[PDB]
C-alpha cells in the first residue's frame, strides 16, 4: 500500500519546541489551541531537520569535495609549473 | 591554416566540395548538349508626340514602349541601389567614405526617375508622362526650377 | 502524479545516484569558483589601479605658476 | 568623484567628456608629441572598428594576429590581451590628466 | 424546434396582464421580469438580467445544467452576456478600489517619474576624463610627460 | 488509381467542346493578318523577307 | 543616437525596477521566475540604449542559459507538489529534493552574481560600463538598486523553498527520482558554470577596459550582499512581529499587483471598445 | 441528489464569514506556528460576540464583512486542484458517445473493451426507461 | 495513486482524534458533531477546514451542512475522489 | 479563350444525366488545369475572340472563380446525399460560372455590365432554392434589390459614355478624362455598394448568414470582387473626379472598417462574424484602390484574390460545424478541439490567414494597401493601426472561442470529420500560400 496512517497517540505536542512556544503565549493570553497536535508532524527533526541544518546543507553541499578537487587542480598546475 | 579549427574547417569544405565538383564534371556537364539562346532587341518606335489624337494603334505602340522603358528605368535604379548595398557590406567598418559616392549616384537617379515617372500613379501612360513634361517645362521657363516657388 | 507517496512523513531514502549527484553538482560549482579566485583574484578588485588625480603635482601637469 | 559640483559651481568643473579649452602648450616649457604605430592600410586590412582606431591599434592588431593563431582556444593568448589592456589603461590615465590639467587651469583663471 | 420568427421578442409590455404572460414566456417568475426602459433603443419585452459583476461571479459549486456557461436548462440569457461572459469584462470579486483609483496611481507614478528623469537629463554623472583622442590628420595630440 | 469508369466516357463530349472552341479561335487568328509582321516593333525589315510569316 | 535613447532608458529602468519590487511580493513560484526574467530584460534594454551591442548580446545569451534551467527546476518541484505554484505551500526541499535543489542553487547563484558563474561575467561588465559612461543620476540608482532587488527576491525564494521549514499538505509526493527530467537539466547546468567564461574569450575580440575607484567597483558585490541578507532576513517571522506588508496595505497591494498594470490593461480598458460594438450595431446595423 | 436552496440562515452567514476570515488570515501569515497563534485569537473575537442579539449581530456582520473586504489579500491562496485554482480542470474528457464512431478496424485494437460497452448499452436502456418513464 | 476507502476512514479519524475538543471514545464513524459530541457551529467550521487541508480541496459552505457525521465526510471525500472500493 | 467557354457549354448536359454529380467537378477541376496552362498574358488584352480577351488582371480573377466554383461542388455534397434537386443545382452553378467567365473576359464596358448583374439571378435562385432558414426570403430581396437599385443607374452612365467616346472598349476609354460630377457617382456608387462600403453593407450580413454553404462561397468569393474588379477598370478615366471626393470614401471605409471590427467582437453567430469580417478587409481594399497609386492598385488586386479564398474557406468550416451541431451560434459551438481535433488545425490556418498572418498571399496584398494609404496621408496611420489591431481581435475570438473551451453539454452524437471535408480545406488554404512563390503573375497587372 501507498502509505500507512500513524496513530494520533504518537504525536505529542511537547516534542516540537516551536509549537510549545505558542502554548505559553496562549496561556498568557488565556486561550488554548485545539489544532496544535496536527502541526507536530511537520517539525520532526530527524526526517526534516532544522532551519540551521537545511541552510548549511543547501548552500554548502559538495563544498568539502569541491575544495578537495581544487587542491588536486593546484597540484597538477604546480606540477605543470603554471601557478607561479 | 594557422588556426586549429580553420584546419578542421577546410577539411569539411573539401568533403562537401569534392563530390559535387566530381558529380558536376562526371555526369551533368559531360552529358549535356550545346545550344545558344539570345537576347530580345526592340526597335525604337515613334514617341507619343508624333501620334495623332484619333489613331489608337500608334498610341498603343508608344504606350507599350513607354512601359518597357519604365521597367528598364525602374531597375536601373535597382542596380544602383544594389551597388550601394554591396559596398556597405564589402567595405565596413570604414564604409561611409566609400559608399558616399555610390549613394550620390543613387540619389541622383531616383530624382531623375521621379521627375519622369513620378506622381503618375497607376494608369501612367505615354500620354500622361509626356504631358507632365510639357507642363513641367512651361513652369520652368516661367517660375524657374521647381522648389523655388512661383513669382 | 509521482509513484512515490508519503503520509505525515519525510520521503523515502535516496538512491545512490541521486545522493552522489547532489554533491557532484554542488561540488563542481565550488571547484570552478575557487579556481577562478585562485588564478584570477584581480577581477573582483580592479585589474588596474585607479589613480588619485589629487596626488598629481602642479608641475607634472604643467600648471603655470601664478 | 561626482558631478553635482559641476551643477552647483560650474565655473570650476570642465564638464562631461570635456574637450580641452586651453592652449595645449600653455604652462609647458614643452610637451612631446604622440606617434601612431598602425597605418590606415593595417587598420583596414584587419577590419578594426572605427571606435577602436585610436592610438592602441597596433597592439589590437597584434591581438588579432595571435587570437586568429589559436582560435577557438584563445585562452592560449591571454598573455597578449594583457598588453593591449595594459596600454589602453595608459590612454585612460592621459585622458584623466588631460581633465585634471584643465580643471586646475580653469581654477587658476577664476582666481586671477 | 421553431424558428427566429417564432421566438423574437414581443412589443414592450404595457399591462400587468401582459407582464405576467411575458414573464411566463421567458420561464421567469413574475418578479424577476423587468423589460428594458424602451427609450427607443430597447430590446422590446426581453428581460434584463445579469449586468452585475459578471458571469464568473456566479456560484461555481452549484450543479448547473450547463456548467460551461454557468446557466440552467431553459433559463434566459442576458442580452449582453457576450460582454459579461467569463472571459470578457467580468470579475470573481468586487474590485478592491474604485476604477478611478487604479488609473490615478499608475499614471500618477508614471508622470511623477517622467519629470524627475528628464529634469536630471542634463546632470549626467560623468567620469573625470577628456574625450577620446582619436588620431585625426593635421591635429596635434601630445603626451603629458616632457 | 484514377478510379474512373464508363461514365467518364461522357467526358468526351466536353472535350469535344474544347476542340471546337480551340478550332474557332485558331481560325480567328488566321483572320488577324493585317498588322502581321508589319508593326513598328516587330515589322520585318523592308526587303529580303522570310517566306513564312512568323506566327 | 537620438532622443529614443533617452526614452528607452527610462522605460527600461522602470521595467527592471518594478518587477524587482514585484518579485518580492508575488507568491507563485512560476510568476516570481517570470518577473525575474522581465526584470533583467529591462537591464539589457537600458545598456542597449547606452550604445553597446556585445554587452547586451553577451548578457542575453547568459540569461537564456540559466533562466531556462530555473524553469526546469520549477517544473520538477511543482509536479511533485500537488500542481500548486504557490511558495507558501512548499518548504524544506534542500533535503527532500537533493538533486533538484542542487540544480536550482547553481542557477539562483548565477542570477545572484556569485563570482565567475554565468551571470557574473555579464552583470559585472554591464554595471561597470554603466559607471564608466555618462549616465543619468536616476538611471544609475535604478541600475544598482535593481541588483540589490535582484538578489533580494532570489533568496526570499530560497527561504520559502529550501531553508524554510516544510509547510506542505499531509500527503506529499516529494521525490527526486525523475532521471529523464534530470538528464536534460544537466545539459544546462554544465553550461551555466562555463557559459560565462567561454563567451568572454569569444564574444569580445577587443575586450573592454575598465579602471574605476574601489568604492564603486565593489558596489555590485556589496549590494548583492545586502540584498541577499535583507531578502532572507526580512522573510523570517515570529509570533510577535509586525506584518509590514499588511500594515502598509495600500502600498503592498500596489507593488504586489505590478502597479495595477494587469487591471489597467484587462479591466480598465476592455469595457469601452466592447460597448461601442453594441451602440453601433444597436443604432446603425439595425437602427439608422 | 440534493440541490442546495439559495436561502441562507443568519447563522450560516456568520459561519461563512468565519471561514473566509480564517483563510484570509493564512495568506497574510503563511507560517503554521504563527497562523495557529493568530487563528486562535480570531476565534476569540467571535466568542466575545456569541452572546449578542441578532439585530446587534446584523451590525456586526456588516462591519465584519467590510473590514474583511477592506483587508483582502492581493494574492489570496487557493487550492490548485479545485474551483478557482490555477490548475483546475486542465483536462477535458469528451462524452462517452465518441468511442462508438471509431473505425471498425480501430475497435479491433481493444475487442474486449468494446465487447463490454455493448453489454452495458443493453443495461443502460432498461435503466434509463425506468428512471424517466421511457 | 489510488486512495483506498479504508485509508479515508483512517485519515478522517486521525484528524478528529488530534482535535482536542472531541472525545476519543465517543468518536466513531456514526457519531454526530453538534448533537453527540457537543460541537458548536464555529467548532464545526474548523473541522471542515482541517478536512479540506487533509485531502486538498474546497468543501463548499453550502455543501458543508450535509456533513454532520464522519461517515458523511468519509462518503464525501470518496465521492470527490470516486474511490468506491 | 473560347476553349473555356465551349468546354463549359457542353458540360451543361451533364446536369441532366443521372449519377453525374461527381463527374461534373472533375470536368470542372480539369478545365481549371487546362486554363492554368494558358498563362501568357500581359497588361494589354490578349487572345482576342470576337469580344473576349484576357489580361493579367482578368486571368487571376477568372482562375479564382474556376477554383472556387469547383470547390462549391465539393462543399455541397449534402445536396447530392439527399438528391435535393441536384440536377437543377448543378445547372445553376454551370450557368453561374459561365456568366462570371464572360464578365471578367469581356473586353468592352457594356458587356462587363451585361454579365455583371446577370450572374446575380443564378445566385438568387441559389439562396431561395437550397437555404434552410425562413429568412432566405428577407435576405433574398436585399441581395437583389440593393444591387439592382444601384446598377440600373449605372446603365445610364455607361450609355452616356458611348456618345462621347463612341465605344465601350476599355483601352479606348482610358484616353479620356471626364469632369462631370454625377457621372462619377453613376460608376462608383454602383460598385461601392457591392464592395461593400460600410454604410451600405446592410445586405451583406443577411445574404451570407442565410445563404447555403455554396451560396456563401460564391457570394463571399466572387460577388464582392466584381465590385472591386469593376472599379479597377473605371477609375482610369475618373482620375480627375476621383481627387475631389476620394477623401469621403477613404474616411468612410477606414472608419467603417474599425467600427465593424468592434461589431465583430459583439457578434455571437459564426456566419455573421465571418460575413462582417468581409466588410472589414474589403474596407482596406477599397481604401487602397481609391488611392490610385501603383502600390494601392497592385495590392488591391492581390488582396481580392487572397481574401476570397480565405473568406470562402472560413465558410466551409462554419458549414462543417453547423452540419453536426445543428446551430450556428457561438454558444453552441465550443471546444470543438475536443470533438474534431483534426479539424481544428484547418480552423487555425484559415483563421490565421484572415488576420494577415505569414507567409500567406494575404499578407503580401495587405502590406501594399497599407503602404499606399500611408503615403496618401500620414493621418491614416491612426485607424489603420486600429483596424489591423482589431482585425485580429475578432479572429482570435472566432477561433479561440469556438475551438478551445469545454464542450457543449446538450449536443447529441454526430459523425466525425470526413475525408471530403479535409480535402476541401486543403484546396482552400494550400494555394493561398504557394501563390506567394509566383506572385509575379497575380500581382503585376499594371
Ligand atoms: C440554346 C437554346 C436551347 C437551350 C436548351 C433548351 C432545352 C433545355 C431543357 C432541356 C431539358 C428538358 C428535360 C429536363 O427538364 O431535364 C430532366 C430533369 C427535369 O426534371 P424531371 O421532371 O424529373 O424530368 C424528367 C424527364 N427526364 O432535369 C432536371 O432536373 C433539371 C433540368 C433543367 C431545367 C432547366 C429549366
Amino acid at each position: 500500500e501507498p502509505y500507512t496512517v500513524p496513530h494520533a497517540s504518537t504525536y505529542k505536542v511537547e516534542s516540537v519546541p516551536q509549537l510549545v512556544e505558542v502554548k505559553e503565549a496562549l496561556g498568557r493570553q488565556g486561550l488554548k489551541d485545539p489544532w496544535l497536535r496536527n502541526e507536530v508532524w511537520r517539525y520532526e527533526p530527524k526526517a526534516f531537520g532544522t532551519h540551521r541544518s537545511r541552510l548549511n546543507t543547501f548552500l554548502f553541499r559538495g563544498l568539502g569535495v569541491g575544495f578537495c578537487a581544487f587542491l588536486a587542480t593546484v597540484a597538477v598546475e604546480y606540477a605543470l609549473g603554471i601557478g607561479k | 591554416p594557422r588556426s586549429p579549427m580553420a584546419s578542421f574547417a577546410e577539411s569539411v569544405l573539401n568533403v562537401i566540395d569534392g563530390p559535387i565538383t566530381w558529380f558536376r564534371e562526371s555526369i551533368v556537364e559531360p552529358n549535356q548538349q550545346k545550344q545558344n539562346w539570345y537576347h530580345q532587341r526592340f526597335r525604337r518606335v515613334p514617341t507619343i508626340d508624333q501620334c495623332y489624337t484619333d489613331d489608337a494603334v500608334c498610341r498603343f505602340e508608344a504606350d507599350q514602349q513607354f512601359r518597357r522603358d519604365r521597367m528598364v528605368d525602374n531597375e536601373i535604379v535597382n542596380i544602383l541601389r544594389q551597388r550601394f548595398e554591396d559596398c556597405t557590406l564589402y567595405e565596413a567598418p570604414d564604409h561611409m567614405v566609400k559608399c558616399r559616392p555610390l549613394m550620390d549616384q543613387y540619389e541622383k537617379a531616383t530624382e531623375n526617375w521621379f521627375i519622369k515617372y513620378g506622381d503618375l500613379g497607376g494608369y501612367a501612360n505615354a500620354k500622361t508622362a509626356y504631358m507632365k513634361q510639357k507642363h513641367r517645362l512651361i513652369w520652368e521657363r516661367r517660375h524657374g526650377p521647381v522648389g523655388s516657388g512661383m513669382k | 502524479k509521482s509513484h512515490v507517496v508519503s503520509y505525515r512523513n519525510g520521503p523515502p531514502p535516496h538512491s545512490k545516484a541521486t545522493k552522489i549527484g547532489a554533491l557532484t553538482v554542488g561540488g563542481a560549482m565550488w571547484w570552478w569558483v575557487i579556481w577562478h579566485l585562485w588564478h584570477e583574484p584581480d577581477h573582483i578588485t580592479g585589474e588596474f589601479d585607479y589613480p588619485n588625480s589629487r596626488k598629481w603635482s602642479n608641475t607634472e601637469l604643467g600648471v603655470p605658476k601664478d | 568623484g561626482n558631478a553635482l559640483t559641476h551643477y552647483m559651481k560650474p565655473d570650476v568643473m570642465p564638464g562631461p567628456d570635456v574637450v580641452p579649452t586651453f592652449d595645449p602648450l600653455l604652462g609647458f616649457k614643452s610637451r612631446k608629441e604622440r606617434v601612431m604605430i598602425a597605418t590606415q592600410e593595417e587598420m583596414e586590412s584587419a577590419k578594426l572598428p572605427l571606435e577602436f582606431r585610436d592610438y592602441c591599434a597596433h597592439l589590437a592588431i597584434a591581438y588579432q594576429a595571435c587570437r586568429s593563431d589559436t582560435f577557438p582556444f584563445v585562452y592560449k593568448c591571454a598573455h597578449q590581451k594583457h598588453e593591449y589592456l595594459t596600454c589602453e589603461y595608459e590612454d585612460y590615465v592621459l585622458r584623466m590628466k588631460e581633465f585634471e590639467r584643465e580643471r586646475r587651469l580653469l581654477e587658476r583663471q577664476k582666481r586671477l | 424546434a421553431g424558428w427566429n420568427k417564432d421566438y423574437k421578442p414581443g412589443p414592450y409590455p404595457q399591462t400587468e396582464k401582459e407582464r405576467l404572460a411575458a414573464a411566463k414566456k421567458y420561464y421567469l417568475l413574475p418578479e424577476e421580469y423587468k423589460p428594458y426602459a424602451d427609450d427607443g433603443l430597447g430590446y422590446g419585452d426581453y428581460p434584463k438580467l445579469g449586468y452585475g459583476l459578471g458571469v464568473e461571479a456566479k456560484d461555481s459549486y452549484y450543479p448547473w445544467d450547463y456548467p460551461e456557461h454557468k446557466r440552467n436548462q431553459h433559463e434566459p440569457i442576458s442580452a449582453d452576456h457576450d460582454l459579461y461572459s467569463e472571459d470578457r469584462w467580468s470579475q470573481a470579486e468586487p474590485p478592491r478600489y474604485s476604477n478611478a483609483y487604479y488609473f490615478a496611481c499608475f499614471l500618477g507614478v508614471m508622470s511623477g517619474c517622467l519629470a524627475l528623469y528628464y529634469w536630471l537629463d542634463d546632470k549626467k554623472m560623468y567620469r573625470p576624463v577628456a574625450a577620446k583622442q582619436y588620431p585625426s590628420p593635421g591635429v596635434k595630440h601630445y603626451t603629458f610627460e616632457k | 488509381v484514377l478510379g474512373l469508369d464508363k461514365r467518364a466516357l461522357w467526358g468526351a463530349l466536353p472535350l469535344l467542346g474544347f476542340a471546337i472552341g480551340h478550332f474557332l479561335d485558331k481560325k480567328e487568328t488566321e483572320r488577324m493578318t493585317m498588322f502581321r509582321d508589319k508593326s513598328a516593333l516587330y515589322g520585318r525589315p523592308a526587303g529580303s523577307e522570310g517566306k513564312a510569316p512568323s506566327w | 543616437t537620438s532622443w529614443l535613447g533617452q526614452l528607452m532608458l527610462l522605460l527600461s529602468g522602470l521595467t527592471m525596477f518594478m518587477a524587482g519590487l514585484g518579485a518580492n511580493f508575488e507568491f507563485d513560484l512560476k510568476k516570481i521566475i517570470a518577473l525575474s526574467t522581465l526584470s533583467q530584460l529591462g537591464l539589457m534594454m537600458s545598456i542597449l540604449s547606452m550604445g553597446f551591442l556585445k554587452l547586451a548580446m553577451f548578457h542575453l545569451l547568459t540569461h537564456a542559459l540559466f533562466k531556462a534551467l530555473l524553469f526546469m527546476c520549477a517544473g520538477a518541484i511543482i509536479h511533485n507538489m500537488n500542481n500548486s505554484q504557490d511558495i507558501r505551500l512548499m518548504g524544506g526541499l534542500s533535503i527532500h529534493m537533493p538533486l533538484t535543489s542542487a540544480c536550482f542553487n547553481v542557477s539562483n547563484l548565477a542570477l545572484c552574481g556569485m563570482p565567475f558563474l554565468a551571470g557574473f561575467y555579464s552583470k559585472d561588465m554591464i554595471l561597470e560600463i554603466v559607471s564608466i559612461s555618462n549616465v543619468n543620476m536616476f538611471s544609475f540608482f535604478l541600475y544598482y538598486f535593481s541588483t540589490g532587488l535582484t538578489v533580494s527576491y532570489s533568496f526570499r525564494l530560497v527561504y520559502y523553498s529550501m531553508t524554510g521549514d516544510l509547510n506542505c499538505g499531509s500527503l506529499n509526493m516529494l521525490n527526486d527520482e525523475s532521471w529523464i527530467m534530470l538528464r536534460g537539466m544537466m545539459g544546462l547546468l554544465i553550461m551555466s558554470i562555463i557559459g560565462g567564461s567561454m563567451l568572454n574569450w569569444l564574444i569580445f575580440p577587443f575586450p573592454y577596459m575598465i579602471c574605476l575607484p574601489i568604492y564603486m567597483k565593489l558596489l555590485t558585490l556589496f549590494v548583492c550582499i545586502v540584498g541577499g541578507l535583507f531578502g532572507y532576513l526580512i522573510s523570517l517571522s515570529n509570533l510577535f512581529f509586525l506584518n509590514k506588508s499588511l500594515f502598509m496595505y495600500n502600498l503592498s497591494t500596489f507593488l504586489g499587483s505590478m502597479w495595477f498594470m494587469p487591471y489597467i490593461s484587462t479591466y480598465g480598458m476592455i469595457f469601452y471598445p466592447l460597448n461601442y460594438g453594441q451602440l453601433v450595431v444597436k443604432s446603425f446595423d439595425q437602427g439608422w | 441528489a440534493q440541490v442546495p436552496l439559495a436561502i441562507v440562515s443568519h447563522k450560516r452567514q456568520v459561519c461563512s464569514l468565519y471561514k473566509r476570515a480564517l483563510r484570509n488570515l493564512e495568506s497574510w501569515y503563511d507560517r503554521r506556528n504563527v497562523y495557529r497563534y493568530r487563528a486562535v485569537q480570531l476565534r476569540a473575537r467571535f466568542d466575545e460576540n456569541r452572546s449578542k442579539d441578532l439585530g446587534e449581530g446584523i451590525r456586526l456582520l456588516a462591519c465584519g464583512q467590510r473590514e474583511l473586504f477592506e483587508t483582502r489579500h492581493f494574492q489570496p491562496r487557493n487550492f490548485a486542484n479545485s474551483a478557482g485554482g490555477c490548475a483546475f480542470e486542465r483536462e477535458v474528457i469528451p462524452p462517452d458517445w465518441v468511442l462508438d464512431y471509431w473505425h471498425p478496424l480501430e475497435k479491433a485494437q481493444y475487442p474486449e473493451y468494446f465487447a463490454k460497452r455493448e453489454q452495458r448499452k443493453k443495461e443502460f436502456v432498461t435503466w434509463w426507461e425506468k428512471q424517466y418513464g421511457k | 495513486p489510488p486512495l483506498s476507502l479504508k485509508l479515508i476512514n483512517e485519515r478522517v479519524l486521525l484528524v478528529l482524534k488530534l482535535y482536542d475538543k472531541i472525545d476519543p471514545s465517543k468518536l466513531n464513524v456514526e457519531s454526530h458533531f453538534i448533537n453527540d459530541l457537543g460541537l458548536d457551529s464555529l467548532d464545526h467550521v474548523e473541522v471542515i477546514m482541517a478536512m479540506e487541508d487533509e485531502f486538498g480541496f474546497e468543501i463548499p459552505d453550502s455543501d458543508a451542512e450535509k456533513l454532520l457525521k464522519p461517515a458523511d465526510i468519509i462518503k464525501y471525500v470518496a465521492d470527490k475522489e470516486d474511490v468506491y472500493e | 479563350m473560347l476553349k473555356i467557354i465551349f468546354f463549359l457549354l457542353f458540360l451543361i448536359p451533364f446536369c441532366f444525366i443521372n449519377n453525374m454529380y461527381w463527374m461534373v467537378q472533375i470536368m470542372m477541376f480539369f478545365i481549371s488545369f487546362i486554363f492554368l496552362l494558358m498563362n501568357n498574358f500581359m497588361n494589354y488584352w490578349s487572345e482576342i475572340s470576337y469580344f473576349l480577351g484576357c489580361d493579367m488582371l482578368s486571368y487571376g480573377l477568372i482562375l479564382l472563380s474556376l477554383w472556387i466554383c469547383s470547390l462549391m461542388l465539393l462543399a455541397s455534397e449534402m445536396i447530392n446525399k439527399h438528391n435535393n434537386y441536384k440536377n437543377l443545382f448543378l445547372l445553376n452553378i454551370i450557368i453561374l460560372l459561365l456568366l462570371l467567365i464572360l464578365t471578367f473576359s469581356s473586353m468592352s464596358l457594356f458587356m462587363f455590365y451585361l454579365f455583371f448583374e446577370s450572374s446575380l439571378i443564378p445566385t438568387l435562385f441559389l439562396i431561395l432554392g437550397w437555404g434552410y432558414q425562413p429568412e432566405r426570403l428577407q435576405a433574398g430581396l436585399y441581395l437583389l434589390f440593393y444591387t439592382l437599385l444601384v446598377s440600373l443607374p449605372m446603365l445610364i452612365g455607361i450609355f452616356y459614355l458611348m456618345n462621347k467616346i463612341g465605344s465601350m472598349n476599355f483601352y479606348l476609354m482610358n484616353n479620356f478624362m471626364f469632369n462631370y460630377d454625377l457621372l462619377y457617382f453613376c460608376l462608383l456608387c454602383a460598385f461601392l455598394v457591392k464592395m461593400p462600403m460600410f454604410l451600405v453593407h446592410l445586405w451583406l450580413p443577411k445574404a451570407h448568414v442565410e445563404a447555403p454553404v455554396s451560396g456563401s462561397m460564391i457570394l463571399a468569393g466572387i460577388m464582392l470582387k466584381l465590385g472591386g474588379y469593376g472599379m479597377l477598370r473605371v477609375i482610369s478615366f475618373l482620375q480627375l473626379m476621383n481627387l475631389k471626393y476620394s477623401f469621403v470614401w477613404i474616411s468612410i471605409s477606414l472608419v467603417g472598417g474599425v467600427l465593424v471590427s468592434l461589431v465583430c467582437l459583439r457578434q455571437t453567430d459564426l456566419k455573421a462574424l465571418i460575413a462582417y469580417s468581409s466588410v472589414a478587409h474589403m474596407g482596406i481594399v477599397l481604401s487602397g484602390l481609391l488611392t490610385m497609386t501603383y502600390w494601392g492598385l497592385c495590392g488591391s488586386y492581390t488582396l481580392m484574390i487572397a481574401h476570397g479564398l480565405c473568406s470562402s474557406g472560413l465558410f466551409c468550416l462554419a458549414n462543417v460545424s453547423y452540419e453536426r451541431l445543428g446551430s450556428r451560434s457561438m454558444l453552441i459551438n465550443k471546444g470543438l478541439l475536443n470533438f474534431m481535433p483534426s479539424m481544428t488545425l484547418w480552423w487555425f490556418l484559415l483563421s490565421s490567414a484572415n488576420m494577415a498572418a505569414p507567409p500567406t498571399l494575404n499578407l503580401l496584398g495587405e502590406i501594399y494597401l497599407l503602404n499606399s494609404i500611408v503615403s496618401w496621408s500620414w493621418i491614416s496611420m491612426i485607424l489603420l493601426s486600429f483596424l489591423s489591431f482589431f482585425s485580429a481581435a475578432y479572429t482570435l475570438y472566432l477561433y479561440s472561442f469556438s475551438q478551445h473551451g469545454k464542450l457543449f453539454s446538450g449536443v447529441y452524437s454526430f459523425s466525425s470529420g470526413k475525408i471530403r471535408e479535409y480535402l476541401l480545406m486543403l484546396l482552400h488554404w494550400l494555394p493561398l500560400n504557394l501563390l506567394i512563390l509566383k506572385s509575379e503573375s497575380f500581382m503585376l497587372w499594371l
